[PDB]
């Protein structure tokens, strides 16, 4: 993998496993979560730890968010997907445009997927900015 | 048909099929253009006879249903070179196989199947066609490039 | 923008649009919408009413491109609607005058017309029919030109309906030739007043193409109008003993009295003063006036046969220079309305009598004993008329009309063979005229109709049933032109006749005393000897046999020229320039013959192309056979066309009739088609070009749409959202 992503995974491993015995349990999680935000309910907690076959050791840790964080591609790929719309070259797509293309045309999405969507989106003045979105979506 | 043809239109049935929503079915409106795709030109008479229709949404085709369209938009007529030749000869009074901007537009988008005013500059400009001092086109070029291909 | 030519020069579904019959139009523009069988449904263009129509009664029409035509040989539908059409067209804008082939079309303006000046006439001489737009110089210019190269006399036949422009044309046709003589154009004033009658006037040129003589003849002078009609120098007063009052003479104050711009007062100077010009003794000229004024006073005897009275008498027997007493003698026992009669018969004949010197006299003046070379003809007679009842008077212009029309068809087909001569076209075939024959010949052959009421006459035992019975015995069922009167005003009918232009139901009654008159032999004795020597020279020393010897001559005498034909028309019955009656305009269509010639044009070839014009405008009917004369052999050859619809030709192509419209049709289904099938050809080019920019998309779609989707379910992750918090 890399590094620095590994620098904080450990660090965080750390915070999460409260009981520092160097494990998370479904008290650890519980247990950070409250001195933050609202925590999950037990079924959340459940089967939130059955995502890791055995024990929560730092491994299976690294290991299950490295299989989340895989099969992305990348912010040069996505810029580009992108700017084969934004023939100009202006580096901003018309709001209804998009909005169009992803609502019914390839693998049509839904309303929600539409709304989760643009509940983020950088769109002022019309103009719906893929860059800015690209690197928010991104790193 | 040909298997090798029918893997074609297969090949673009899809590209099509997947941007009006993928879903393994093609707006009736558009099986003009996928045949178009294939290299030929129907006429929008001939389109409608075999199944397509005015406007969107208005119903939606197979890959099954759409065999015999492409069946049907073959057996149909296409025109020669000499077709073309002659037909622009009838504008040319000087008979030196020349027209001018205006009425070559004239032609195109008022008469036979007319041709909207967009599709025209479009074409134009695509071919880079060129008019002289006097304003007037050599009728002959432009047909050979129309006939040419958009990559020749 | 010239001046001299104001009212002179010019200013669609081939398979919708059609003529269909009309009864105020004549013809009316349609719209087909829906066969069925033979009823065809239709909507009329100008007020878009529908109706439905037999299918055989549809006639196909003309593109706008022959608009107004100068020459409606050149279009390329010749039926009764497209003619009136174009006639009509042009009339109604001012021009009158419309070729047709070898026939001039002028229809009556009604109205002054600034195209006759001395200007116009400087710019239609010696121009070339085609040249120039048409008009009446045009015909006469071209006669001309004729009789000069051609070296041959020449001739116009100026036909029409009463009323329709026949003098009107031909004094413009005279006063045309004589402007590129005092006596001649002085010769219509005195006919004119007098007359009614059939003229044809030869023009005679000298060795240096100059008028060098002249000479008239006239036909069948009525003679009724002199005793009836329907309704609607005062030193010279005591010399024919009149009282200046029309009104005062039944023999001329039946109908009218004035004339709407007719003064009498200065005709009849201007008359007297012709008389002078003409070179007439002031006795020989008196002699006139007084045989005419005693017409008047012939018409004022009355009676109870005795006499009731003789005042009147005498002034006749006075003027005619014979005793009054010896008269009333010989007019009352010949050696109550018998007399009434016969006073009618010897007015008329005296009249006649008149008439006819009065023609012979001006052409006296005419014969100058100069040297001639050749001449120019001009006819002014009546054409074929079908009324309510049809009489002898009708038979004679009907049987005049039918020699004429061999002529007419006649000067077509050796015309016509000329060009299949001249072109190369294989067709001796036989002549025309041909047809016609068996109409001539029931009427004027040894044992006709005319020769049948001839030796009639000189019978005095006959009358109209032993002729008409003398008739039947001799043509019913021996001749099929002789045909028992069918079925319908229209006045009593005998027989029926099948005319060229028309069946004609003629009424034989009183038609023995028509052809045979009846002056008292023995008052034609009493003015055989009168004192007037004018009298005495009118009566020195039947109707059809005069009139058979007659056309003979003029036949003979036509058939020595070169024909051209003036049919004139009349727009309208009520003298209004610019309004058009159709129904009266198209009967003319009929027994006009323009019809005829279109007719005997169908029987052959119509519509001739020169090569270089019709691959011009054919080419784009079979261009994959294309690598003039050899390239339409190509072109016809192609589109598998039949032997029978057309023909070779050294420099043209001859198409039977109708394909050339049909030629048109397909010749234009054919190019709107080509011009889809590069419009489509642009359309798929248009398409295939931007098939490139289609697939990247459809990638560059994937992937925002596939990674949005994991973007969209890693914030739906607890780990996730968890890690995000510890963060800090
Ligand atoms: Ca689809």
């Amino acid at each position: 993998l890399p590094q620095k992503q590994i620098q904080e995974m450990k660090e965080a491993f750390s915070m999460i496993d409260v009981d520092r015995d160097g494990f998370v349990s479904k008290e650890d999680i519980k247990a950070i979560s409250e001195q933050l935000g609202r925590a999950p309910d037990d079924k959340e907690l459940t089967a939130m730890l059955k995502e890791a076959p055995g024990p929560l050791n730092f491994t299976m840790f690294l290991s299950i968010f490295s299989d989340k964080l895989s099969g992305t591609d990348s912010e040069e790929t996505i810029r580009n997907a992108f700017a084969m719309f934004d023939e100009q070259e202006t580096k901003k797509l018309n709001i209804e445009y998009i909005k169009d293309l992803l609502e019914n045309m390839g693998d049509n999405f839904n309303k929600d997927e539409m709304r989760m969507t643009f509940k983020e989106a950088p769109v002022e003045g019309g103009k719906f900015d893929y860059v800015k979105f690209t690197a928010m979506i991104k790193g | 048909l040909s298997q090798d043809e029918i893997d074609d239109l297969k090949d673009v049935f899809e590209l099509f099929d997947f941007w009006d929503g993928r879903d393994g079915a093609v707006d009736a409106f558009k099986l003009g253009d996928v045949c178009r795709c294939l290299g030929i030109n129907p006429r929008n008479e001939d389109v409608f006879a075999v199944g397509g229709t005015h406007k969107m949404g208005e119903k939606s085709l197979p890959f099954e249903e759409f065999l015999p369209a492409y069946e049907g938009l073959m057996d149909c007529e296409q025109g020669t070179f000499a077709d073309y030749m002659e037909a622009f000869k009838t504008f040319d009074r000087e008979g030196q196989g020349f027209i001018s901007g205006a009425e070559l537009r004239h032609v195109l988008t008022a008469l036979g199947e007319r041709l909207s005013d967009e599709d025209v500059d479009e074409i134009i400009k695509l071919t880079d066609l060129q008019e002289d001092l006097e304003g007037n086109v050599k009728y002959e070029d432009f047909v050979k490039k129309v006939m040419a291909g958009p990559y020749p | 923008s010239d001046p001299d030519f104001q009212y002179l020069a010019v200013d669609f579904d081939g398979k919708k649009n059609c003529w269909v019959p009309d009864e105020k139009e004549g013809f009316a523009s349609a719209e087909i919408q829906s066969s069925k069988g033979d009823e065809i449904t239709v909507k009329i263009v100008a007020d878009s009413s529908t109706r439905t129509v037999k299918k055989d009664d549809i006639q196909s029409m003309n593109p706008p491109k022959f608009e107004k035509l100068e020459d409606m040989a050149n279009m390329t539908y010749l039926n009764e609607a497209s003619v009136l059409y174009n006639l009509r067209s042009r009339y109604t804008s001012g021009l009158i005058y419309t070729y047709s082939g070898l026939f001039c079309i002028a229809v009556n303006p009604y109205r002054r017309l600034p195209i006759y000046t001395d200007s116009v006439i400087a710019k239609y001489r010696g121009k070339r029919k085609t040249e120039i737009p048409p008009h009446l110089f045009s015909v006469a210019d071209n006669a001309y030109q004729n009789m000069v190269t051609d070296r041959e006399n020449q001739s116009c036949l100026i036909t029409g309906e009463s009323g329709a422009g026949k003098t009107e044309n031909t004094k413009k046709v005279i006063m045309y030739l004589a402007k590129v003589e005092d006596q001649i154009i002085q010769a219509n004033p005195v006919l004119e007043a007098y007359g009614r009658f059939g003229k044809f006037i030869r023009i005679h040129f000298g060795p240096t193409g100059k008028i060098a003589g002249a000479d008239i003849e006239t036909y069948l002078l009525e003679k009724s109008r002199v005793t009836y009609q329907q309704s609607a120098i005062p030193e010279l007063n005591d010399v024919m003993l009149v009282t200046p009052d029309s009104g005062l003479y039944s023999f001329i104050n039946q109908g009218c009295l004035t004339v709407d711009n007719i003064d009498d007062v200065e005709e009849f100077k201007l008359c007297d003063e012709a008389f002078d010009i003409l070179g007439f003794t002031k006795e020989e000229k008196q002699s006139m006036f007084k045989c005419t004024a005693s017409i008047l006073h012939m018409g004022e005897m009355k009676f109870k046969a005795e006499s009731d009275g003789t005042a009147e008498a005498e002034k006749v027997a006075f003027l005619c220079g014979i005793n009054a007493g010896d008269l009333l003698k010989a007019l009352l026992k010949p050696k109550m309305n018998q007399v009434v009669n016969s006073v009618g018969a010897l007015a008329k004949s005296l009249y006649d009598r008149m008439f006819n010197w009065l023609v012979r006299r001006v052409n006296k003046t005419l014969d100058t004993k100069a040297k001639r070379n050749y001449y120019i003809g001009v006819l002014d007679i009546a054409g074929f008329e079908i009324f309510d009842f049809n009489s002898f008077e009708q038979l004679c212009i009907n049987y005049t009309n039918e020699r004429l029309q061999q002529f007419f068809n006649h000067h077509m087909f050796i015309l016509e063979q000329e060009e299949y001569k001249k072109e190369g076209i294989a067709w001796e075939f036989i002549d025309f005229g041909m047809d016609l024959q068996m109409c001539i010949d029931l009427i004027e052959k040894p044992m006709g109709i005319l020769s049948i009421l001839e030796e009639e006459c000189m019978f005095p035992k006959a009358d109209d049933k032993s002729f008409q019975d003398k008739l039947y015995q001799n043509h019913m069922g021996k001749n099929r032109m002789f045909t028992k009167p069918g079925k319908p005003n229209q006045g009593p009918a005998h027989f029926e006749l099948h005319h060229y232009a028309g069946n004609v139901p003629y009424s034989i009654t009183g038609w023995l005393e028509k052809n045979k008159d009846p002056i008292n032999e023995n008052v034609v004795a009493l003015l055989g000897a009168s004192k007037e020597p004018l009298v005495a020279e009118l009566f020195k020393a039947t109707i059809s046999a005069v009139h058979r010897e007659s056309l003979n001559k003029l036949m003979k005498n036509l058939y020595s020229t070169h024909p051209h034909f003036v049919r004139c028309i009349i727009p309208n019955e009520l003298k209004q320039p610019g309004l058009v009656d159709a129904e009266l305009v198209l009967h003319q269509l009929q027994c006009n013959g323009v019809l005829e010639g279109i007719r005997i044009c169908r029987k052959g070839f119509p519509s001739r192309l020169i090569y270089s014009e019709f691959k011009q405008r054919y080419s784009i009917l079979a261009p994959n056979a294309i690598p003039g004369k050899t390239v339409s052999e190509k072109i016809l050859a192609g589109l598998q066309m039949d032997p029978a619809e057309y023909r070779l030709g050294t420099t043209k192509v001859f198409f039977k009739a109708g394909v050339l419209g049909n030629l048109e049709e397909m010749r234009d289904e054919r190019l709107s088609k080509i011009i889809s099938m590069f419009q489509a050809h642009i359309r798929g080019y248009l398409i295939r070009k931007a098939y490139k920019k289609l697939q990247d998309q459809r990638i560059g779609l994937s992937v925002i749409q596939r990674n949005i989707r994991k973007w969209l379910v890693l914030r739906n992750w607890q780990w996730w959202k968890l890690y995000s918090k510890v963060k800090p």
